[PDB]
């Protein structure tokens, strides 16, 4: 069953799923659809949801974003935009004081209203991360009371959930079910000091959040399930279209990348295109994905498959000639001219030289070259990065030298010397520089300058130094 | 004292399995994209598998953006992109790595032949792998419930056990689950359990696994090694420069193999990462897990799935196993060749103006060889001012350096070398003398060392730069420091050809010549008669001579006399030094006999005296040689007057048997037989003749009417003395040819009538081609053999090297004579020969020692001997050395270039494997495949069985494939019964008492039994008078000696039998043994010392076991020997020979002794 070579146990292993049925992708696309409008219903029923993207548009306005990190548009421009956020704080600030059993027929307008908002993905993953994370805070303190009862004060959690499910917050359970002379009871009180105090985030939840640690759960649970939903729908579909997608990369195969490589990033475009994908237009799947997968295929191919990376106008603009070249083969009798197809191309034409030279890909270092033996390109590539011995050693030799004919000078006049080069010291120094050092101070150093370089000019000062100078 | 912290130099090496955050600590950043250079400015794109952050600089002491570039600015990361401005060199040094996403397994241990991951696991290859594919799940940590630990099961059945499990189960699959089984591995408990279960139930089959694992397990464990090191969570990247991208003419790149890998594996590992934030299905990711560890492994060793093609080309990309392994079978670079500096060569030619101890060198090479020398010593003189005006002035060829380069040249010894190296004399050194031309001049002497002839061969130059090497050239690889093959005695610089042509022209006699029969004072004059013609070369002659016997203690005695000689060998009595006695030069002076003078003269008066007269022997041989005018004419070769009437009576017996198998009187082959029998005879016949004509038919006339000598032509002289030519070919020349085979072997009835001296027509030559072929591909095909064999063997030995002074055992073997069939096909005398008496002897009376002790056993000793009737000696040999881990100078032997015994230090056994296989191209079951075999150890085809135990012995049951044969001790048990096919005709009687070790049947014997039966001498013994009788009966000369080490080579291990330290049947060095046996004697347990039995390993087996792993990976497979060491965290201490090699620095032998010794002692020490 298992011949290796991963290309057989992928071809096999996706054979096992069977082709859609036009209907079933309906299906399919309709679990979608469920999924999705559920974590959207989910999120509109969730009063910092609504409050965050208030406080967001103030911000809009404020300049201190814009409009397009916000919303992607509604369901239908910046005025348009700005009468819409209103009518949706409006919706806000009415649902607000009607708090005082009817407030719910308002509330329930309050989600459709922020419905009609098409949130950026962004935007969309922060509002959804931080209920999740919200949901971290609850189950912190929810596990942090259980712990201290259960498992450091002995209490079974059998009597535990009693006085919870419902309250979960106020002294109804912590200040009147400890005297209750059960065998668990009056354990309740070693942990009291800590179990209480940590209550102060419980209570906090249902402040910032706008609901009370019962609504919390339903609300974002209904949407994990709704989520759910969506990747089983939208995986299942994919896995139908692996067969399409391996169909697709059969035609892409020697462009320089692996086969199963080509039908991976082809995979990747199928999950792309079930991503956005919509049935509702009348448009045929298979003909919708081929365009994404492809597209997947041939822009990952451009951009990975060589040793050295080449923007896309320039491979574009290398396939346009060869392009000319393939007619104006046979068409010359011979082969165009390198100048040619440089008036064939549409830009300055004498790029020609230059981008037919990038194009090559690089000859293996490991090519053998003749004999067959070990002999391979690579060992006679030679060093020319080194420096030859025979000039280290005179650039050993003229430190010598230089130094004898520097203990020729004054003192002063070497020092001088010494600073205005680089000469056995860090960097070199700039004529005011060498002033400031010296007390003496411009045109001075120039001076002294010239003069030494006078004594060490003519020969017997020079003779050790001028053959130096090839 | 702070022991240290930073650079020291180093000793030993250790070798491991790798930590994800060792792995990081080498690194210095993550390669985060597959791109390198930026397509325009070719600087490295950032986090690359080129770039100057992670790895280095660009271009020397530069920042890459270009903000720094002063060498001042150095520690100094750069604000913009961090750089550290520094050497380029460090872009071939700081390592990389990238985190890969999913877990992977390292295909060195998934795939090596004992799978690693397998047998620590002790779970099956094609299971792990079935598993690593995703094509089932595996159980891990099981827990009780209804599933083994180790078991593996299927989706549905997983799916189903899940059902009824839900916890306190455990399953997973891919590499994650292989990592997730080695981790929850432990090992010590695996120790305890095993150690049980070997201790209740009894079969062979069970204890003998446990066993082995057991003591697998242990050792994984004490190693310092985690299994789940296996699976490699991080994967190193090598440095830029290492795999470089460097340009070309015409603006093209080259890159190496490992940047495609490398940048395949980094593409789909950040593909598989973004796969995941992607929440793809299943089979997506597991498609790209897939095919990451196919990339990976592809990267480390490729081959071992898919082997994945480089881009554009067919040809497979070379991976980091196949650049540690090199090519070429098993060559790792200090192996097959490095190319060296200071070094030339060329064509050479002859240089008989030479002395022997230089030779000739062209001028312009030894211009641009000394160079460096020739600047500063122009410069030191003061002729340049600095030294680039010094190469100005060389480069100019100014007519002042060639004097300063012949003051450099002086006392400065270079050394020359030819290609086809065997022996070490296959390299010597020679002291350089300017010559005017292109060509090499070589001394005529050594070009019998080196095997070279004049016919094109090159020869190359190496200067020894260092004082050390022109020390070591001078008193080492200096020509007259060797004038004895290290194989025998026997000087190497015996004349050649010309020189003993002129020699023997020389020393000869006419019967009748100028001043016949007259007499003169001394040599002088007889030279003097000689020169002014007065007098004939050759000539019968009484002459006074001074000879001297230096017999008296330490003193020259000087006699004279009337000798009864010839002119020419008065005349070369004048070279003869000293001491020698006149007698050795009374005679015709053959080859033979020419190099005996050398040998006796070089036992007389040491070795200067030799050399001098050596030269003069060569020097006096071309001269005379020359004046001798011996030359070769048509009429030279002179064919038998009777050759036609044979031809035509042996032609009259064809048709005798041809009218026999006519009538029927004879069958087909019998016939075939006749024909070809009495075609032999005649070609006996035939060359008897043209034998005795040549050689004495010179019928010359002495004062009387006639008489007759040997001949004075021409190619028999040359044939005779030696000098060249032979019986058989000078046969070849006037007598017919022989008979040819056809390439089946069947040999033609119709051999060559004619000979090369008459025409061959078509047929004749047609016939003589194949043998002509075939001649030379055996021969070309020995040489391969040859050298093969010589690699197995200083594979085998290498190491040894004389270490201790003396072991002191009076251990031996018993040397006798060869004597065999008829008279003493070798003697006693070269048997015991520069060896070491066991034990003093005795006189045909006792209370009188000749020999005491152990004694080196020169020229004196052994005629000692000789005198005396002694026929028996006990000698101490390299295979009895008690010695550990080396062997004794006192065990070896003296023999060495020089006579003296042999040095403390000397590696020995590559100068014995260079012994053995320098005659290896003149050798011919028998043959140089039986040398292979007797060195092998190799089982015989059809082998004989030597009886168990001795005592009388019966013929037990029946026939089934077998009749049993059940010995009979005397006092001791009987359970012994072997099973003996009783279709093999046997010889042991049925009624008579077998020593063990005797004849039960015929045909060669496994020398393997010869040593566990009849013992370890007589097994040695076994192996050394076979390959003796192989190479002898071709006519080669090889000292027991090395031979000898080769066997202590072979038997270096040997398997247990007792207990009371290490495991029962271990097979291990004798070595450990025998020391770990001699300090439990006493001390440690009162007595527990374990017996154990000599093992014979075969010498391509013994080389396989080498402490030393980096020694291992040179001559053996290196992919596994790497891994197989790097599990158990093997730690090479270098202290052999090859692995000091490759590691670059001294040899712990020779020269290097002083160093590694005064090392080791320092070791594990104060
Ligand atoms: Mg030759
Ligand atoms: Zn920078
Ligand atoms: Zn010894």
């Amino acid at each position: 069953g298992r011949t290796t070579d991963p290309v057989r146990m992928y071809m096999r292993e996706m054979g096992t799923v069977e082709l859609l049925t036009r209907e079933g992708e309906i299906d399919i696309a309709k679990r979608i659809e469920d999924g999705i409008n559920q974590v959207q219903c989910s999120v509109a029923e969730y009063p910092e949801a609504i409050t965050y993207l208030l406080e967001q548009y103030d911000r809009v306005e404020a300049e201190e974003a814009r409009l397009s990190d916000l919303i992607t548009g509604f369901v239908d421009d910046p005025e348009l935009a700005r009468e819409k956020f209103a009518e949706l704080r409006a919706q806000y600030v009415v649902t607000r004081d009607t708090i005082k059993a009817t407030a719910q027929e308002e509330i329930l307008k309050l989600s459709e209203v922020f419905k009609q908002f098409r949130l950026v993905p962004k935007q969309f993953d922060y509002l959804v991360n931080s209920m999740r994370v919200m949901m971290d805070r609850v189950r912190t303190q929810e596990r942090l009371i259980m712990k201290l009862c259960v498992e450091q004060c002995k209490m079974p959690k059998k009597n535990f959930i009693t006085l919870f499910t419902g309250n979960e917050t106020s002294d109804t359970w912590f200040n009147a079910a400890i005297a209750m002379n059960k065998p668990w009871s009056e354990k309740l009180h070693d942990v009291s000091e800590e179990v209480h105090r940590a209550l102060q985030k419980l209570q906090q939840i249902e402040e910032e959040t706008g609901l009370t640690i019962e609504q919390v759960k339903d609300i974002n649970r209904r949407m994990s399930i709704g989520e759910a939903k969506a990747r089983r729908a939208k995986k299942e579909m994919v896995e139908a279209n692996l067969r399409l997608v391996i169909s697709i990369a059969k035609k892409y195969t020697n462009r320089g990348l692996q086969f199963l490589d080509l039908i991976q990033e082809g995979n990747i475009g199928l999950m792309k295109a079930v991503d956005k994908f919509e049935y509702r237009r009348g448009y045929k799947f298979s003909t919708y994905a081929t365009w994404w997968i492809r597209q997947a295929i041939t822009r990952s191919i451009a951009d990975q498959a060589r040793t050295i990376r080449i923007p896309v106008h320039m491979i574009e603009t290398i396939n346009k000639l060869n392009r000319i070249s393939r007619q104006m083969l046979q068409e010359m009798g011979r082969e165009p001219t390198p100048e040619e197809l440089a008036e064939r191309m549409l830009m300055p034409e004498d790029k020609i030289r230059k981008v037919l030279k990038i194009a090559k890909e690089p000859i293996s270092m490991e090519t053998p070259i003749g004999d067959d033996e070990d002999s391979h390109l690579g060992d006679f590539i030679e060093d020319t990065t080194l420096e030859l011995p025979l000039d280290s050693a005179t650039t050993e030799s003229l430190r010598a030298a230089t130094h004898d004919v520097l203990a020729g000078l004054t003192a002063r006049e070497a020092k001088v010397l010494r600073m205005r080069f680089g000469i056995d010291m860090n960097t070199d120094y700039t004529l005011e520089e060498v002033g400031k050092q010296f007390d003496v101070t411009r045109e001075r150093i120039r001076q002294i300058e010239a003069k030494a370089l006078r004594k060490l000019r003519h020969p017997s000062r020079s003779e050790v130094l001028r053959s130096f100078l090839d | 004292l702070k022991a240290q912290t930073k650079t020291e130099e180093f000793d030993a090496i250790k070798i491991a399995l790798a930590s994800p955050d060792m792995i990081r600590s080498w690194s210095f950043g993550e390669v985060k994209k597959p791109e390198t250079i930026n397509y325009r400015t070719f600087k490295p794109e950032r986090d690359g598998l080129f770039c100057a952050r992670i790895f280095g600089p660009v271009k020397d002491y530069e920042c890459l953006c270009g903000k720094y570039k002063r060498l001042k600015h150095r520690g100094v990361i750069c604000e913009k992109c961090g750089v550290e401005v520094t050497q380029t060199k460090v872009r071939r040094e700081r390592m990389g790595h990238i985190e890969l996403a999913s877990p992977t397994a390292h295909i060195w241990f998934l795939k090596s032949l004992p799978s690693r991951i397998g047998l620590l696991l002790d779970m099956p290859l094609r299971d792990i792998e079935r598993v690593l594919y995703f094509e089932s799940y595996v159980v891990i940590e099981g827990g009780m419930t209804n599933l083994e630990r180790q078991q593996i099961l299927t989706e549905e059945q997983y799916l189903d056990a899940l059902e009824e499990f839900g916890d306190e189960f455990d399953a997973k699959m891919g590499a994650e689950a292989i990592q997730a089984l080695l981790k929850s591995m432990d090992l010590e408990q695996e120790c305890e359990q095993l150690r049980e279960e070997l201790n209740e139930t009894n079969s062979e089959t069970k204890r003998k696994k446990l066993t082995k694992r057991i003591k697998l397990l242990e050792a994984f464990v004490q190693s310092g090694n985690k299994p789940e090191w296996m699976i490699l969570t991080v994967l190193p990247v090598l440095p830029p420069d290492l795999r470089p991208l460097v340009p070309l003419d015409g603006g093209r790149f080259a890159t190496s193999d490992l940047n495609d890998l490398y940048r395949r594996v980094i593409n789909r590992n950040n593909r598989l990462k973004r796969l995941l934030d992607l929440a793809a299905p299943d089979i997506i990711v597991r498609n790209e897990k897939r095919m990451l560890q196919e990339a990976v492994d592809a990267l480390l060793d490729n081959g071992r799935r898919g082997r994945a093609i480089t881009g554009s080309n067919k040809r497979p990309l070379k991976s980091l196993a196949d650049m540690i392994k090199g090519k070429q079978g098993r060559f790792r670079q200090n192996l097959l060749g490095k190319r060296v500096d200071y070094s030339g060569r060329s064509v050479i030619t002859v240089g008989p103006y030479l002395r022997l101890h230089q030779c000739g060198l062209p001028k312009k090479m030894a211009l641009e060889l000394f160079k460096p020398f020739i600047y500063g010593k122009l410069e030191l003189r003061g002729l340049a001012t600095t030294i680039k005006a010094a190469k100005k002035m060389v480069e100019r060829e100014e007519a002042v350096v060639w004097d300063i380069l012949d003051e450099v040249i002086r006392e400065h010894p270079v050394l020359l070398n030819r290609a086809p190296t065997l022996h070490r004399l296959g390299i010597q050194a020679f002291e350089p003398v300017l010559i005017e031309g292109k060509a090499i001049q070589l001394h005529p002497l050594v070009c019998a060392a080196y095997n070279a002839d004049f016919d094109g061969d090159q020869m190359a130059v190496h200067v020894p730069l260092t004082l050390e090497a022109q020390l070591e050239a001078r008193a080492l690889m200096m020509s007259t420091n060797n004038i004895l093959s290290p194989a025998n005695g026997e000087p190497i610089i015996v004349p050649s050809q010309d020189v003993v042509l002129g020699l023997y022209y020389m020393t000869r006699d006419c019967v009748n010549a100028k001043g016949e029969g007259m007499v003169l004072t001394g040599p002088k004059e007889a030279e003097r008669l000689y020169r002014s013609g007065l007098a004939s070369l050759h000539a019968r002659v009484k002459v006074r001579i001074t000879e001297y016997e230096k017999d008296a203690n330490g003193e020259l005695v000087a006699k004279t006399s009337l000798k009864d000689t010839t002119v020419g060998r008065a005349i070369l009595w004048m070279i003869v030094p000293k001491g020698l006695p006149y007698s050795i030069v009374n005679q015709a002076l053959g080859k033979k006999a020419i190099s005996k003078m050398l040998n006796t003269c070089y036992r007389i008066l040491g070795l200067k005296p030799t050399v001098i007269f050596a030269d003069q022997i060569m020097y006096t041989g071309f001269a005379y040689a020359a004046r001798s005018g011996a030359s070769v004419g048509i009429d030279d070769m002179v064919i038998p007057e009777k050759k036609h009437e044979i031809i035509s009576e042996a032609e009259a017996e064809v048709a005798e048997i041809q009218e026999q198998f006519q009538s029927g009187l004879v069958t087909a082959g019998e016939r075939y037989n006749k024909v070809i029998d009495i075609w032999a005879a005649a070609n006996d016949r035939v060359s008897k003749a043209m034998m005795d004509n040549l050689q004495t038919e010179t019928v010359i006339n002495r004062d009387g009417q006639e008489e007759k000598q040997v001949s004075f032509n021409s190619i028999y002289m040359m044939a005779d003395s030696g000098a060249r030519g032979s019986a058989a070919q000078i046969r070849q020349l006037a007598g017919m040819r022989g008979l040819m085979a056809k390439p089946d072997g069947s040999i033609i009835e119709t051999p060559i009538t004619a000979n090369f001296r008459e025409g061959l027509n078509v047929l004749q030559y047609f016939i003589s081609t194949h043998g002509a072929r075939k001649g030379l591909a055996d021969t070309a095909l020995k040489t391969a053999n040859s050298g093969y064999l010589t690699r197995r063997l200083v594979d085998v030995a290498q190491d040894l090297v004389v270490t201790e002074d003396d072991c002191g055992t009076h251990e031996g073997i018993m040397m006798t004579p060869v004597i065999e069939g008829g008279d003493v096909k070798e003697p006693l005398r070269d048997r015991v020969l520069g060896r070491v008496t066991a034990e003093d002897v005795l006189k045909p009376g006792t209370a009188d020692i000749l020999v005491p002790r152990n004694t080196l056993l020169h020229e004196q000793w052994c005629d000692l001997l000789e005198e005396n009737s002694v026929d028996a000696v006990k000698v101490r040999s390299v295979v009895s050395c008690d010695t550990d881990f080396g062997v004794c100078a006192h065990c070896y032997g003296r023999d060495l270039a020089r006579g003296h015994i042999i040095n403390k230090g000397e590696a020995i056994g590559v100068i014995a494997a260079q012994s053995i296989g320098e005659p290896g191209t003149q050798l011919t079951t028998g043959g140089l495949p039986r040398v292979a075999d007797l060195f092998e150890a190799r089982r015989p085809k059809e082998p004989a069985i030597l009886a168990e135990i001795s005592g009388i012995v019966s013929f037990g049951k029946e026939t089934k494939g077998k009749r049993r044969l059940v010995i009979t001790p005397v006092d001791g048990s009987d359970p012994y019964e072997e099973m003996i096919p009783k279709w093999r005709q046997l010889n042991v009687f049925e009624g008579e008492r077998v020593e063990r070790g005797d004849v039960i049947s015929d045909g060669p014997e496994a020398p393997h039994d010869i040593l566990r039966l009849r013992g370890v001498h007589a097994v040695t013994r076994y192996i050394v008078n076979e390959v003796q009788d192989v190479y002898r009966l071709q006519g080669v000369k090889i000292n027991d000696k090395h031979i000898e080490v080769i066997v202590r080579q072979m038997l270096r291990k040997a398997t247990i039998v007792n207990a009371g330290s290490s495991d029962f049947l271990e097979g291990e060095q004798v070595e450990y043994s025998r020391v770990k046996i001699a300090n439990r004697e006493l001390e440690a347990n009162g007595k527990v010392g374990a017996t154990y039995s000599r093992d014979l390993l075969g010498i391509t087996k013994a080389s396989l076991a080498t402490e030393s792993f980096i020694s291992a990976a040179s001559f053996q497979e290196t992919t596994r020997v790497l891994t197989e060491a790097a599990v158990a965290g093997k730690r090479d201490e270098l202290r052999g020979l090859k692995e000091n090699v490759i590691v670059g620095r001294l040899i712990p032998a020779g020269t290097g002794y002083a160093y590694h010794q005064d090392r080791m002692r320092r070791r594990a020490a104060g």
